[PDB]
RNA sequence: CGCACGGAGGCGAAGAACCACAGAUUUCCGAAUGAGAAUCUCUAACAAUUGCUUCGCGCAAUGAGGAACCCCGAGAACUGAAACAUCUCAGUAUCGGGAGGAACAGAAAACGCAACGUGAUGUCGUUAGUAACCGCGAGUGAACGCGAUACAGCCCAAAC
RNA sequence: AGCUUUACUGCAGGCUGUCGCUGAG
């Protein structure tokens, strides 16, 4: 399929939305992405 | 149109706005329908002016046959504007009246009856 | 405003493009046309470019992959930053 | 003594007889061939406009709007209906004609409201009412001690509520006793009733 | 064929997309009409009182 | 902070577009180095630079230029 | 130095944080209005409909939203009647159009405890399940008045 | 509930008279 400019600026965000907690963040907070999507198991809008 | 039963012939009517505005500036004359009008049915009117060009025609109908049922005698005028700057209005008139003339008696005298004989 | 120019884009790969074909890679803001890299370049590091090829990246920005002309030497460009 | 107006209302008692019929049955030739909504310059019936609330001034505005006649135009029953709403001919709606007429011609004038409106006749398959519209904001009006009171913002749409003279009448608001038990203060304040 | 899973392998046309106004997937991209706030049909922003019960 | 309101405002027009011109580029110049990863960094400054940048603005605005 | 307690660093007696009011900034799509478009793009824009008009988009208006409330239109069926058609559910559900912080109503071609009486309008209590309707079945169902709340009365058309 | 018909009752539709549009001899 052939993508346009605005639905790539999308799946980019998707993309970095779907990154881990960050190490220092567990300790900031003495202590999961609930947003975790998977290409395969998911399905993005669209 | 429809409450114009004569043509009057373009000298004619050059010759009746010219006694209008002279009507003005030497006696007195009433300016629009209303006042028109009332003086058809007070009497105090002498010769009265019509506009064919009126619309709607609705306020003018009434002239002719009023005018008839108080012997009053009446003239059409093609323009609308030019009666109403021959009685001295920026603006149009549909219809203006002579209550009394002045240095004009003649001539409007002559007027009504060139219309008369205009049958 | 939006500016032009975001940042420099320091990869291996951009890193072979400066010690190689004398290219400077670039983060700008995706509204920017080829031409408007190539000015804002040759403005804030004084040089003069040959040719502005863009791309837009998977990350959201555009980048650009600028080769300066022969005069100038991207890796003295690139070093003073 | 009688008034040159007088004459105009006179005549209109009835539109069939005189020099008023002829006339009609020319205009309706060329409003027949006219829109649904024609804006003029001069109101048909000066005497009626003005005792309705018409002025020859800036900010006022008359149109002539034609709705068909009849009965309501509706669509018979696709699903079960007991042999009560199961008709389509005899079926009417419960807003007069004119009432459409004033509400077609707001519409046109998005801007304006409606301040009043008047029958002008009808032929075999229509009728034809003027409506007189105020530019609320139009300052020509917005100090005019007799016409000011339209340009306050509950007068919004003022047609589109019911709040006409003729909207007024079809709700049922005309009287102030007997009979007017399901109609005043609201139509719908009587759970729709009258 | 049978119109379960041989008839689900087919299945790879592009409807509904989101919506450049309410921002829910469901912009039909054939008939440029959201489903969802019915953008493309409507200035007004779709909404039924069906929705929620009568009473709330 | 190192920059203060006052500062800002005793300058003319053409100073302060000269002091935005040039923290834009001091703020360009980190940014470049944290592209690079470069740990020579003040992390408080990159901040300070941005804000700094708002007063200019702001006061230009303020001031009509 | 948000939630958020890390690491590095920074800001604050030039009185920061924080709070209140006012102002600056305020990307793109969005009523969405130059034109097109799944938030992007193409070459000056109140698009569209209107009013005024220097008849030039010059000056203005409309559009869309909002928890329900409000006003004007369109208008079911399950159900009840131990079936069912009038009736009932119900002018309900739902749909179309629109206003405001409230709406609507409103200064009698009223009432009609019939009077030598009351005196704009909403609303609350009552009048009353009364009068009235109804396969006179099931069911449906006011008003005047009264006691209260709050009170407020005016402007045109025409005659001249 | 779907379906049928000279089941009950109605509703569209078709045909037809009448009124309006509608006028002169
Ligand atoms: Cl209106
Ligand atoms: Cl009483
Ligand atoms: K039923
Ligand atoms: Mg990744
Ligand atoms: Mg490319
Ligand atoms: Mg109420
Ligand atoms: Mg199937
Ligand atoms: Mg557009
Ligand atoms: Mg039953
Ligand atoms: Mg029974
Ligand atoms: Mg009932
Ligand atoms: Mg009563
Ligand atoms: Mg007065
Ligand atoms: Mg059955
Ligand atoms: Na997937
Ligand atoms: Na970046
Ligand atoms: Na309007
Ligand atoms: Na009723
Ligand atoms: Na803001
Ligand atoms: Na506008
Ligand atoms: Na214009
Ligand atoms: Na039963
Ligand atoms: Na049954
Ligand atoms: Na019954
Ligand atoms: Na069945």
């Amino acid at each position: 399929g052939k993508k346009s400019k605005a639905t790539k600026k999308r799946l980019a965000k998707l993309d970095n939305q779907n990154s881990r907690v960050p190490a220092w963040v567990m300790l900031k907070t003495d202590r999961r992405n609930h947003k975790r999507r998977h290409w395969r198991r998911n399905d993005t809008d669209e | 149109p429809v409450y114009v039963d004569f043509d009057v012939p373009a000298d004619l009517e050059d010759d009746a706005l010219e006694a209008l505005e002279v009507a003005r500036d030497t006696g007195a004359v009433k300016k629009g329908t209303n006042e028109t009008t009332k003086s058809i049915e007070r009497g105090s009117a002498e010769l009265v002016f019509v506009a064919e060009d009126v619309q709607p025609e609705e306020i003018v109908m009434h002239i002719p046959e009023l005018a008839d049922e108080k012997g009053v005698p009446f003239i059409f005028v093609e323009q609308q504007d030019d009666l109403g700057h021959a009685a001295g209005l920026e603006v149009g008139s549909a219809a203006a009246a002579v209550t009394d003339a002045g240095e004009a008696d003649a001539d409007v005298e002559d007027i009504a009856d060139k219309v008369e004989e205009l049958r | 405003s939006w500016d032009v120019i975001k940042h420099p884009h320091v990869t291996e790969k951009a890193m072979n493009d400066m010690d190689f074909q004398n290219k400077l890679q670039f983060a700008v803001d995706d509204r920017a046309s080829k031409g408007e890299v190539a000015d804002a370049v040759e403005e804030q590091y004084d040089v003069t470019v040959e040719q502005v090829n863009t791309q837009n990246t998977m990350d959201g920005e555009k980048k650009a992959v600028v080769r300066l002309s022969e005069d100038d030497d991207a890796q003295e460009v690139a070093s003073r930053i | 003594a009688r008034s040159a107006y007088s004459y105009i209302r006179d005549a209109w008692e009835n539109p069939g007889d005189g020099q008023l019929a002829e006339l009609q049955w020319q205009r309706q030739q060329e409003w027949r061939n006219e829109g649904a909504v024609e804006r003029i310059e001069r109101p048909t019936r000066l005497d009626k406009a003005r005792s309705q609330g018409y002025k020859a001034k800036q900010g006022v505005i008359v149109a002539r709007v034609s709705v068909r006649k009849g009965s309501a135009r509706k669509r018979r029953h696709k699903a079960g209906r007991r042999s009560k709403r199961q008709g389509v001919t005899r079926i009417t709606r419960r807003k007069d004609i004119q009432r459409v007429a004033e509400e077609r011609a707001s519409r046109t004038f998005p801007n304006l409201r409606v301040l009043n409106s008047y029958s002008v006749g009808q032929d075999g398959r229509q009728k034809w009412h003027e409506v007189i519209l105020i530019d609320p904001n139009h300052p020509a009006i917005q100090n005019d001690d007799d016409l000011s009171w339209i340009c306050a913002d509950d007068q919004a749409d003022r047609v589109f509520r019911g709040l006409t003279g003729a909207g007024r009448r079809n709700r049922g608001l005309s009287g102030k006793g007997k009979g007017s038990e399901k109609t005043r203060p609201s139509l719908r304040s009587n759970g729709g009733k009258g | 064929t049978g119109a379960g899973t041989p008839s689900q392998g087919k299945k790879n046309t592009t409807t509904h997309t989101k919506c450049r106004r309410c921002g829910e997937k469901s912009y039909h991209t054939k008939k440029k009409v959201c489903s969802s706030c019915g953008f493309g049909k409507s200035a007004k922003r779709r909404d039924y009182e069906w929705q929620s019960k009568a009473g709330e | 902070t190192v920059l203060h309101v006052q500062e800002i405002r005793d300058m003319t027009p053409a100073e302060r577009e000269a002091e935005l011109d040039d923290l834009k580029t001091e703020l360009l110049n980190a940014r470049a180095v944290q592209a690079a990863g470069g740990a020579p960094e003040n992390p408080g400054r990159i901040k300070e630079l941005r804000k700094a940048i708002a007063r200019i603005k702001t006061i230009q605005g303020e001031e009509g230029d």
